[PDB]
């Protein structure tokens, strides 16, 4: 299970860039995706989607050493963005926020690589 | 944009009350200033909704998109609850001008393609085609 | 509770407002102030029933739920020409044109 | 309370309050006692007078505002009157 510290160095640096994007106006776009909605608040979300995720769980995956490469971590971030775009309708705030966090992560994966 | 919600992150309980014969459609102005629809309110119904402080709201008709006043004003924003007391939003009909009210009745009876086949003056066809719009009123609301 | 009504006679139609508690005599005093004819020279009606001076508008059947601003209740009015009172006559309004085929 | 006489095309005389008739911008310009309309019929002008009593009553009324009913048979003629009257 223990993974190389230099890979873990980057795996947290990609997510921290995604977590801390203020978008000039001073609004953290990635603050709603930190913790999943409570299952007792509205079950319709858990009924509509097949696999739930959130950045608290993605941060814990580095601590548990689940992700073995950048491709495994990218699989879950695109799946999280897909869950947002599936439940939320086109034109809403969360739909456009996940579209911004999708691009911010693609540029962050490249910057970290080279 | 000047008209947008403020990301306060402090809960604010609100009571949306529909005191009009129309199917009210609550519309929320998001953090980028764009409007967003929410579940409609049938005539003469009230529900206790969970909102946040400094969040801008405006209410229109579900079908015709005609403007509706709240607490005798165009738009509303709930502030923090004093001692956990709900904020009330009494949605009412504005006292429409007889011209604007007459347009709405003809708009519901006649189809958009058959506006210019009516026996009326040239200036009234352009006024009938000028439907109620959210973005139009948001540009007008700024000052 | 306010009562919005239209006191009608031949072609003259007075639009005014009164209270449910106010008397029929007080409504004749309002017509006295507009058309300049004393109360003893007037006869008010609800449909085809002669209203007494002492009775209130609420007692005559003019409730505020029916008599509203957007749809005022029609009240008949007949004047006296010296000796006897004239017969109640109200000229109806002009009929609208037939609904166009496009509007159906 | 001051009153004003509004005459229709077919000769129907409608007595309304001065304040009520000022709702219309066109009538406000004509007055500033008796006003005659050659293009507006009685069934339309009575509906315009019903709107004047409706507006003045429910303006600044925070209670609740009922909707002004317009039947499909007079919606076209009452629209042309409202545009000419500016109300």
């Amino acid at each position: 299970s223990p993974n190389p510290p230099k890979l873990t160095k980057q795996m947290n640096a990609i997510i921290d860039t995604v977590i801390n994007y203020k978008d000039s106006s001073g609004r953290q776009l990635s603050e709603v995706f930190i913790q999943l909605p409570s299952r007792k608040e509205l079950p319709e979300y858990y009924e509509l989607i097949r696999k739930p995720v959130d950045f608290k769980k993605i941060k814990e995956r580095i601590r548990n050493h689940k992700y073995r490469s950048l491709g495994d971590l990218e699989k879950d971030v695109m799946l999280l963005c897909h869950n947002a775009q599936t439940f939320n309708l086109e034109g809403s705030q969360i739909y456009e926020d996940s579209i911004v966090l999708q691009s911010v992560f693609k540029s962050a994966r490249q910057k970290i690589a080279k | 944009p000047v008209l947008r919600s403020v990301n306060s992150r402090e809960p604010s309980q609100v009571i949306f009350c529909n005191r009009s014969p129309r199917v009210v459609l609550p519309v929320w102005l998001n953090f980028d200033g764009e409007p967003q629809p929410y579940p409609t309110l049938p005539p003469g119904t009230g529900r206790r909704i969970h909102s946040y402080r400094g969040h801008l709201w405006l209410f229109r008709d579900a079908g015709t998109h005609d403007g509706l006043l709240v607490n005798q004003t165009e738009l509303f924003v709930p502030s923090l609850n004093v001692d956990g007391q709900p904020i009330f939003a009494n949605i009412t009909l504005p006292v429409y001008t007889l011209k604007e009210r007459c347009l709405q009745v003809v708009r519901s009876l006649v189809k958009p393609e058959n506006y210019r086949r009516l026996d009326i003056v040239r200036s009234l066809y352009e006024d009938l085609e000028d439907h109620p719009n959210v973005q139009k009123d948001l540009e007008r609301l700024t000052q | 509770m306010d009562v919005f009504l239209m006191i009608r006679r031949h072609k003259t139609t007075i639009f005014t407002d009164a209270k449910e508690s106010s008397t029929v005599f007080e409504l004749k005093r309002i017509v006295e102030g507009i058309l300049k004819r004393p109360p003893d020279e007037q006869r008010l009606y609800k449909d085809d029933q002669l209203l007494d001076d002492g009775k209130t508008l609420g007692e005559c059947g003019f409730t505020s739920q029916t008599a509203r601003p957007q749809a005022p209740a029609t009240v008949g009015l007949a004047f006296r020409a010296d000796d006897t009172f004239e017969a109640l006559c109200i000229e109806p309004f002009s009929s609208p044109p037939e609904l166009p085929d496009v509007m159906k | 309370m001051m009153y004003v006489k509004l005459i229709s095309s077919d000769g129907h005389e409608f007595i309304v309050k001065r304040e009520h008739a000022l709702t219309s911008g066109t009538i406000k310009a004509m007055l500033s006692n008796e006003v005659n309309f050659r293009e507006i019929p009685s069934h339309v002008l009575s509906k315009v007078c019903m709107y004047f009593t409706y507006k003045v009553r429910y303006t600044n009324s925070s209670t609740e505002i009922p909707e002004f009913p317009i039947a499909p048979e007079i919606a076209l003629e009452l629209l042309m009157a409202a545009n000419f009257l500016d109300c």
